[PDB]
């Protein structure tokens, strides 16, 4: 759905190591399989391949099996002006078994709506539109919020995407908070937990699963998204919470039929030696401490955790070559206290 | 109605390609280079060695001394006397062989644009020719500077064709391989002529062996013919159908022309097969149509060409490598022919010379007892 970015990207992502997937230019929809729009297409498509094809961080080309577009028009534009490169026609508890049953080793993640952080509003809305609840009612949005939430035309309803954001807060905490730094960070816990969640159960899973890209990482407008930073930088809980476990080599804990399963997982060519410790936040008892052997590119079991008694949240310190690295796992069922949680999260000292 | 040649003295003006390609005449003649005499068919090469101006590219390293000229242009230009044409004839400027890139006019008209060597080009000048003396004349540009006219896919460059072979219609080996040297050349390497079509024409005749037979001589032809017929000439033509063999008359078929395109089928006895060489005997019957006034008996067109009721069959193996290269057999009439024979390669590297080798070069195949000959890509 965007442009296709100019060099410059090309050339940091090609020095900072990061792989690019690239799609063509096209849109969810079914498009013209007669001449003219082919041959505007095959004109686009040999100029943006020759201009890109030389850069290392480029990896794969993307475009009912019978589309011109995707079956003919891109394919033979790769095939005849980068043979290097593979083609692929591709065209509400996070814990619910719609997410831990994906049978997709590379999996497109959808991620989770957050709420901005409070700067971010108060620069985007008016003065008496930066608290969402319309003359106070908590369970209404004002037109200003709706707007943010992404409405194309101004058709005034009430509704659809901006109950995304309510429900996710009410599954895991309860009740929708009133106060508006108290829903901040209530919706911005739970997008945090969810994506966090995801990774680590797609990162525990391997060799089996094979990729994850999650939606996504930053704004192209001022709006009330799924991402987890804003258009002006303010980086959401998420951000912090998947940094930590998007390490080369990251020690997380995976739900397990009678319990859980401690885990480390290496995307690395390299071996590492290290020591984890997994302590309860609230009493504090230590659940496991052992040496751990993180063999290169592949993930590791560790050892099988007991349950723990209720609602709570774990503590995951592991330490590789004298460097001192965190996690946490919110164990329980929902609907949890969003006072407690914000004491688990305190005393847990990873975050803010 | 009649081909008038124009194969002999032309009259061949070359000069380095500028920057912006000469099209036209006022150009050709406006550009600084030498006028000589050249011969058509021919090749430049050899009206300049006629000239005196390029030593003998067979000896020693002299091959190389035509380097410069691949990017010269060649500017043919001779006179001609119109043919006679009446109402409805069309008068045909025919060229056997244009190498490669030129613009052709007939009197300051450019009637036409060739860039294809190995084809045939024919132009309509019936309405651009004058009475009385006429011009002909050919601008050829670099064909190796036409290359730089296209984007090369990455399977196109580092291949043994070269790269400026890949976007033109030439022969691949007068770029240079490892048979047949570097010689671009350029010129008008075959016929030249003049053809006066009449209004009732033959377009095609496609002869088509359908079945054979040769133990009981029999064989089923079909001729697949297309015609040029005024509808004032509906059901008022007629084509008359003839095979024969050393002078003895076969089959005599006539049939009223009531449409443009006819499949005509012919059920022939006493006829022999067309065989490979060991196989039996290369039977060749002479197969003529003509398109007759049916009142006043005027013969239109006639088309004239020694055909062989033949069938041919690849025979793919199934089992032994099915899909790979070589699994096949030939079935020629029904029978599974075993080949023996040589690869075609260029004749000569100014092929305007290849004709006048045809015969001894084909005789060496007799000789050999060659039954197959795979023509080079």
């Amino acid at each position: 759905g965007n442009v296709y970015e100019d060099t410059h990207f090309f050339e940091l992502c090609d020095k900072y190591g990061i792989m690019v997937w690239q799609d063509f230019a096209m849109g969810c929809g079914n498009y013209s399989q007669r001449d003219n729009f082919a041959a505007a297409l095959e004109k686009e498509a040999i100029s943006v391949v020759v201009k890109l094809r030389n850069h290392p961080s480029l990896i794969l080309w993307s475009g009912p099996n019978n589309d011109r577009v995707s079956r003919q028009v891109l394919s033979r534009v790769i095939y005849e002006f980068d043979p290097t490169r593979p083609y692929l026609p591709s065209s509400g508890y996070y814990k619910d078994p719609f997410y831990t049953e994906n049978p997709s080793q590379f999996v497109s993640q959808i991620g989770y709506h957050g709420c901005p952080n409070r700067e971010t509003l108060e620069r985007m809305f008016s003065p008496d539109s930066v608290n969402p609840w319309q003359n106070g009612v908590v369970g209404m949005w004002n037109d200003e919020w709706q707007t943010k939430a992404n409405r194309i035309y101004d058709d005034k309803f009430q509704g659809g995407r901006n109950d995304l954001m309510t429900n996710q807060v009410r599954i895991i905490f309860g009740e929708v908070p009133a106060d508006l730094d108290d829903f901040i960070f209530a919706s911005q816990s739970v997008q945090a937990e969810a994506m966090k969640f995801f990774v680590e159960l797609w990162r525990g899973r391997r060799p089996y699963r094979t990729g994850i890209i999650w939606w996504n990482i930053r704004d192209g407008w001022p709006l009330l998204s799924d991402a987890i930073s804003d258009y002006w930088g303010g980086k959401k809980q998420a951000f912090y919470y998947m940094q930590n476990v998007h390490h080369d080599v990251c020690c997380l804990i995976n739900p397990a039929a009678n319990g859980y399963m401690l885990k480390v997982d290496n995307n690395t060519l390299k071996d590492f030696e290290g020591v984890v410790e997994v302590k309860d936040v609230a009493s504090g008892k230590q659940v496991f401490k052992g040496k751990f052997v993180s063999k290169a590119n592949q993930m590791s079991e560790i050892a099988t955790l007991p349950m723990q008694k209720g609602q709570g949240m774990l503590v995951i310190s592991y330490r590789i070559e004298g460097n001192e690295y965190f996690n946490h796992y919110l164990y329980g069922e929902p609907p949890y206290k969003l006072d407690q949680y914000r004491k688990w999260v305190k005393k847990c000292g990873i975050y803010e | 109605v009649s081909e008038q040649s124009l194969n002999g003295r032309w009259t061949l003006k070359f000069f380095p390609q500028p920057a912006v390609p000469v099209m036209t005449i006022e150009g050709a003649e406006a550009a600084n280079g030498i006028v000589v005499d050249a011969v058509v068919p021919g090749n430049v090469e050899i009206d300049m060695e006629a000239a005196g101006l390029v030593e003998d590219p067979m000896v020693g390293n002299n091959i190389y001394k035509l380097r410069p000229y691949e990017g010269y242009q060649w500017y043919y230009s001779r006179t001609f006397a119109a043919p006679v044409v009446t109402e409805g004839q069309r008068l045909v400027l025919h060229f056997g062989g244009i190498d490669t890139f030129a613009e052709v006019y007939v009197n300051g008209i450019k009637v036409g644009s060739a860039d294809n060597m190995l084809i045939e080009h024919d132009y309509d000048i019936t309405s651009v020719v004058k009475e009385g003396e006429n011009r002909l004349d050919v601008i050829i540009r670099s064909s190796v500077m036409e290359a730089q006219n296209h984007f090369l896919g990455t399977l196109s460059i580092g291949n043994f064709s070269n790269e400026e072979s890949a976007p033109v219609r030439r022969a691949p080996s007068t770029y240079g391989w490892d048979i047949m040297p570097r010689l671009v050349s350029a010129g008008l390497w075959r016929d030249v002529t003049l053809r006066v079509e009449n209004p009732v024409t033959i377009v095609d005749a496609n002869w088509v062996t359908l079945s054979v037979n040769p133990k009981a001589r029999e064989a089923s032809e079909s001729l697949y013919l297309q015609t040029r017929l005024p509808f004032e000439m509906h059901d008022k033509v007629k084509a008359v159908i003839t095979i024969s063999r050393d002078g003895r008359q076969i089959l005599r078929k006539e049939a009223l022309m009531r449409k443009f395109a006819n499949l005509f089928t012919l059920n022939l006895s006493g006829v022999d097969a067309w065989w490979p060489r060991g196989y039996g005997e290369p039977a060749l019957y002479t197969a003529e149509v003509s398109l007759v006034d049916v009142t006043s008996g005027k013969i239109y067109d006639t088309k004239t060409s020694k055909i062989g009721f033949r069938t041919v069959k690849l025979e793919l193996d199934e089992v032994n490598l099915p899909g790979q290269p070589g699994q096949f057999q030939f079935i020629i009439n029904g029978e599974p022919v075993f080949a023996k024979g040589t690869n075609w390669v260029p004749l000569d590297a100014l092929h305007s010379r290849d004709a006048s080798h045809v015969e001894e070069a084909v005789q060496l195949m007799v000789e050999m007892n060659c039954n197959i000959v795979r023509c080079w890509g």
